[PDB]
């Protein structure tokens, strides 16, 4: 009968990249994100934004700020060293899986930084763009990033699909495989 | 190789026992270091790495922004608890508990992460072979965990959203 | 139709008592402030509050970041007190700081020997009728034909003495003025000295 | 439509 | 400087279409800079605001009606293009220290008059009573009276002189100035203040009384076609010394 919780707010600036980030996290999970180019907020479960509201621009002005110090970050620091933590990979379904009824593969990119990775999805090897899901770079406990790739599919015994990841701490791509 | 920088921050509100005790830890971030923070239980900001020294002095000399910062224990904090007290906090989703070919739970779609699972064979809980996956967080505010036995039969599931706990059995 | 509730509007006080101002707002404010604008005087910062109490002098402030009120309360009312108070807050979800309705304070003196007069004054040739040293209690109307002017009354301190006076300048250029019938238009004091 | 509270960043320097 | 914000000029009128630039120099070290404009109702307008040279946020008015910068090392300014009798306001600048914080602490502030014609700008006309003898007797304090009169707008600043040092115990000044004819508009306005000291040192003859006024008018760059005198920003004095029995 304790209720024992956690409110994250997490955001960033990123270079050379020129890109910024804003979010919100309740327990693990992310409540919404502000498309900062857009300037419009984005609510994780659509649900969510019938309780809630969050001004936009707030999200904007902060990243504003955020760009500003990571000059003075930069300049501060001596030596600004280039170093890695590699992703950790899974691939697994989200539901358990019943052949030709409708499903979704997850690719759960894990502990890693800087917020930069190429991800594909491959049904037989081959690049797949169609119901492909992203989530925005989510916090952790650590310094480190973690992040959701979501791949609606209908179940066969003859397709495969692999999950591949690229960051610039992985010496090779990294590719994580899922069949039937 | 590539050279980048990263700015990055985090504003934690630790709910402990709900709005009853609450601790604000702002964690400040340049590329893997985390260089300042605001704990609230200190009501000052501390320097982890020297990078932050600077910041840490700057800021510590603003009577009125620290006053602020120790404030937004309320201002903030509890604020937002209040609000996601209504729909978050009291979220439940019932979990779809399946059972084949070891011996499989599959625990599926459910929130809370809160979950008991357990093996009865005959009647008594199988304490010993259990292999589990712990628990999964898909990141849609869904989890699923796979509990498996390693007997040569019924598993039952516990959860926050269950007034009478749900068993499965096998032939 | 954006700004805080702030009340009451307008406030007298007896030298020497005191009251209380406060704000009542839409959402949790992430801090306080409040301001006292002179006469003639620019605007004083009085404090800034992000919780609890703070007092300064004669002055204590409140802040309830909860029950969304903050109170600024006054003792011991002093002539100096006078002025138009602002509270001002920014909210906890947005960016943007909000002010307040504001209140006009007037401290009246405590005028402890009346001496109700009209004087005539000389130039250092024109002349102005002076009305001083009456009571608080006392209100001092406009003149009304467009040949005669008359001005709201004053209160000056001679700090060195600790004697505080009322007072009210009238002057004309109209032959048929006299100090005599200068403040006719008010309800002065019934034992009013009229010199000369 | 109740409103999200949220922490302002703060310009670092001197 | 600091903990003070310097706006100038403390009051200002331009003719309609005119440029109004008004100045203000922040508290010192304090980065935060904001520009609001405050109207009879006590309502706070946001124009703009900046952190240094750069600016944070403006509306769509200040935009397009207001030029404003806040050079380094240099007083922060902001500029009305084209004067109209709708920028008649208190411009007041506010400096902070830490972007995200209130407490603000803000100028004296300027005062804009925007006015059609500035055939219309009259300097005050400053003359002094000395004490009447009855008072003297009946109180054993005397009160010099000052009257300005026939000044347009009313922009003044009234000061007591004793022997050259600005005096303040025993001065009253009226709130607001009175218009001289409240029918019609664009009237002239009239002034008064007191000065009360024991009656004893005003009749000393050594000690020296003098009223002095700051008339707030037009500027030497401003043009001036009438055969009375330029009405410029300008000090008006009276004065009197004190007398025996
Ligand atoms: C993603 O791919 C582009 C080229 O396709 C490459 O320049 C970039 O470095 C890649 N990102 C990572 C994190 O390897
Ligand atoms: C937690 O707080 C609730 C009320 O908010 C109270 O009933 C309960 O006893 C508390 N638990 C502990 C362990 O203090």
């Amino acid at each position: 009968i304790k209720e024992e919780h956690t409110i994250i707010q997490a955001e960033f600036y990123l270079l050379p990249d020129k890109r910024g980030e804003f979010m919100f996290d309740f327990d693990g999970d992310e409540i919404f994100h502000v498309d900062i180019e857009k300037s419009e907020t984005i609510w994780r479960l659509e649900e969510f934004a019938k309780f809630a509201s969050f001004e936009a621009q707030g999200a904007l002005a902060n990243i504003a700020v955020d760009k500003a110090n990571l000059d003075v970050m930069k300049e501060r620091s001596n030596n600004t060293p280039d170093a890695n933590v590699a992703p950790e990979v899974t691939v697994l379904s989200r539901s358990p899986v019943n052949l030709g009824e409708p499903n979704i593969l997850i690719c759960f990119i894990d502990k890693f930084s800087p917020p930069v990775v190429n991800v594909t999805w491959l049904r037989n090897g081959r690049p797949v763009t169609e119901g492909v899901s992203e989530t925005v770079f989510l916090p952790r406990d650590d310094h480190l990033f973690r992040k959701f790739h979501y791949l609606t599919f209908l179940p066969s015994t003859d397709d495969f699909y692999d999950c591949e990841v690229d960051h610039w701490g992985l010496e090779e791509p990294l590719r994580k495989h899922w069949e039937f | 190789s590539r050279p980048w920088f990263l700015e990055y921050c985090k504003s934690e509100c630790h709910f402990y026992n709900g709005t009853q005790r609450v601790r604000l830890l702002v964690r400040y971030f340049y590329n893997l270091e985390e260089n300042l923070r605001f704990d609230s239980d200190v009501g000052e900001f501390r320097a982890v790495t020297e990078l932050g020294r600077p910041d840490a002095e700057n800021w510590n000399s603003q009577p009125e922004f620290l006053e602020q910062k120790r404030a937004e224990v309320d201002t903030v904090c509890r604020h937002n608890y209040e609000i996601f007290d209504n729909f978050l906090v009291p979220r439940r989703v019932e979990p779809t508990v399946t059972v084949y070919p070891l011996l499989v739970c599959s625990v599926s779609d459910f929130y809370p992460g809160n979950i008991e699972v357990r093996w009865f064979r005959n009647g008594k809980e199988e304490k010993t072979g259990i292999v589990s996956t712990g628990l999964v967080r898909n990141g849609d505010w869904t989890f699923q965990t796979l509990v498996m036995l390693e007997t040569v039969y019924t598993c039952q599931v516990e959860h926050p959203s269950l007034t009478d706990p749900v068993t499965v059995e096998w032939k | 139709g954006d700004q805080v509730e702030q009340s009451p509007s307008a406030l007298s006080l007896h030298e020497g008592t005191g009251s209380a101002l406060r704000c009542n707002f839409t959402t949790t404010m992430r801090a306080v402030q409040w301001f006292r604008k002179n006469s003639r005087g620019s605007l004083i910062n009085l404090f800034y509050l992000a919780s609890g109490t703070k007092e300064n002098g004669r002055l204590k402030s409140a802040f309830d970041s909860k029950e969304r009120y903050s109170t600024l309360h006054i003792r011991d009312a002093q002539l100096e007190d006078s002025g138009t108070y602002f509270c001002a807050a920014e909210a906890s979800n947005t960016n943007k700081v909000v002010f307040g309705t504001g209140t006009r304070l007037q401290v009246l003196p405590n005028i402890q020997n009346p001496d109700p007069a009209v004087y005539q004054l000389r130039d250092s040739d024109k002349s102005v009728c002076l009305f001083t040293d009456f009571d608080s209690q006392t209100n001092v109307s406009q003149s009304k034909d467009s040949d005669v002017y008359i001005t709201d009354k004053c209160v000056l301190d001679m700090r060195s003495m600790d004697f505080k006076s009322n007072s009210a300048v009238a002057w004309s250029n109209k032959s048929d003025f006299a100090c005599a019938n200068a403040f006719n238009n008010s309800i002065i004091p019934e034992d009013t000295f009229f010199p000369s | 439509a109740d409103g999200l509270a949220y922490f302002r960043s703060s310009f670092k320097g001197g | 400087s600091g903990g003070k914000v310097i706006q100038t000029p403390r009051y200002l009128v331009k003719g309609q279409g005119q440029k109004a630039k008004m100045r203000c120099i922040p508290e010192k070290g304090h980065p935060v800079v904001f520009w609001y404009q405050q109207n009879k109702n006590n309502e706070f307008k946001f124009l703009i605001n900046f952190q240094n040279q750069e600016v944070l946020q403006q509306i769509d008015m200040t935009e397009k009606r207001f030029s404003a910068e806040c050079p380094s090392n240099s007083p922060c300014s902001l500029e009305i293009q084209s004067s109209e009798a709708g920028d008649s306001a208190l411009y007041l600048c506010a400096s902070s220290l830490n972007n995200a914080n209130s407490d603000y602490t803000f100028g004296s502030g300027t005062r804009l008059l925007v006015i059609e014609d500035l055939k219309n700008v009259f300097p005050p006309e400053v003359a002094v009573f000395e004490p009447s003898e009855a008072e003297i007797s009946h109180t054993q304090k005397a009160t010099l009276v000052c009257l300005a009169t026939g000044f347009y707008p009313d922009h003044v600043e009234l000061s007591w002189w004793v022997n050259g040092k600005e005096v303040h115990s025993g001065v009253c000044t009226d709130p607001q100035p009175l218009k001289e004819q409240p029918a019609l508009n664009d009237s002239r306005y009239a002034l008064s203040s007191r000065l009360r000291v024991s009656a004893t040192f005003w009749q000393n003859p050594r000690n020296h009384f003098r009223c002095q006024v700051q008339f707030y008018g037009l500027s030497e760059n401003d043009e001036w076609t009438q055969d009375r005198a330029k009405p410029v920003t300008q000090i008006v004095s009276a004065e009197a010394w004190g007398r025996a029995d």
